[PDB]
């Protein structure tokens, strides 16, 4: 039994994914099972229309990269009921990452990983390269933060 | 509208932040904090434009579109030197390594 | 509206707010070790950057509004690697 799942409400809502960032955008359903589904690609600077539910979960990465996105400044965005015809507005922005973390994307995205270990750089940090983003990574934490609270 | 600034001068370099509005001489007050000394022992420029005290730092060009947090604008700074002053000398930093073969 | 001195390996004096520096909890622990800081090992061109990332981050932290993205250029990034792990930010 997933800590983190979609609920099978069978309600609609209608949803905007609103990409203000300029990374290009993979949005993931977690489906009832907790398992992450993705969705077609959003551009940056670009909108699209969902047809949702209510108390769904979604998720929003790098295409790319699998680096982490807000939505709304959190990291989970649920759609709830929509009142008086206007959609739910999932704004999908950049969060203020680390400069080391800034500085890791660059290198992964310029070396290949059997290059990594000819870089000129301490080994932690070559370790650090490695330990990519992952999907996965983060439904554990976000998991265990749930039930924190 | 906040503006993000590096004013510089030989090899110092003053990063602080400002409104469209402020003044050019809202800036020197800043430098003289800084640098102790007074307004009227400073220029301060644009490339190298020199600014008048009573513009806004939008009159003079500087909009918080282009002087960001992470690009900000420069602003030359040069001081008075016995009864003339400076030129305006700016250094440049130094260049990187050339880059490693596995980024190409 | 206390500025800090941080000096590159080159002989570059950078002087920032305080509050803005202490984004870094190295820099934080040098200054209570003047307002001070004398970098051997990080040149001109990274510590400049480190700079402008302490703005960018005081300026978008909390913000919420979109945010741009901090420009690494390829050329720098390895050093900016060695400087941001070093001092935590």
């Amino acid at each position: 039994r997933p800590v983190l799942r979609s609920v099978n409400s069978r309600e609609p809502s209608q949803v905007i994914f609103c990409n203000r960032s300029p990374r290009v955008v993979l949005p993931l359903w977690l489906n009832f099972d907790g398992e992450p589904q993705p969705y077609p690609i959003l551009p940056p600077g670009t909108g699209r229309r969902i047809h949702s539910y209510r108390g769904h979960l979604w998720l929003f990465r790098d295409a790319g990269t699998h680096d982490g996105l807000l939505v709304n400044q959190t990291e989970l965005f649920v759609p709830s009921l929509n009142v008086d015809g206007q959609p739910i507005f999932a704004n999908i922005t950049l969060p203020v990452y680390t400069l080391k973390e800034r500085c890791l994307q660059v290198v992964r995205s310029l070396v290949k990983p059997e290059n990594y270990r000819r870089l000129d750089i301490v080994r932690s940090l070559y370790e650090d390269l490695e330990d990519y983003p992952s999907v996965r990574k983060d439904i554990q934490r976000l998991s265990q933060e749930h039930l924190e609270s | 509208m906040d503006v993000f600034l590096m004013i510089r001068r030989h090899k110092t370099t003053i990063f602080t932040d400002a409104k469209e509005s402020s003044t050019v001489f809202e800036l020197k007050r800043i430098v003289e904090g800084i640098l102790k000394r007074p307004p009227e022992e400073q220029r301060l420029y644009k490339d190298d434009q020199l600014l008048d005290d009573g513009k806004t730092l939008g009159e003079c060009g500087f909009t918080s579109q282009t002087a960001r947090p992470q690009a900000p604008a420069t602003v030359g700074l040069a001081f008075r030197a016995d009864d003339t002053f400076e030129a305006l000398r700016i250094e440049p930093f130094s260049s990187p390594p050339e880059l490693p073969d596995v980024m190409k | 509206m206390m500025y800090v001195k941080l000096i590159s390996s080159d002989g570059h004096e950078f002087i920032v707010k305080r509050e803005h520096a202490l984004t870094s909890g190295t820099i934080k622990a040098m200054l209570s070790g003047t307002n001070e800081v004398n970098f051997r090992e990080i040149p001109s061109h990274v510590l400049s950057k480190v700079c402008m990332y302490f703005t960018y981050k005081v300026r978008y932290t909390n913000s919420s509004t979109e945010i741009p993205e901090f420009p690494i250029a390829p050329e720098i990034a390895l050093e900016l690697l060695m400087a941001a792990n070093f001092l935590d930010c």
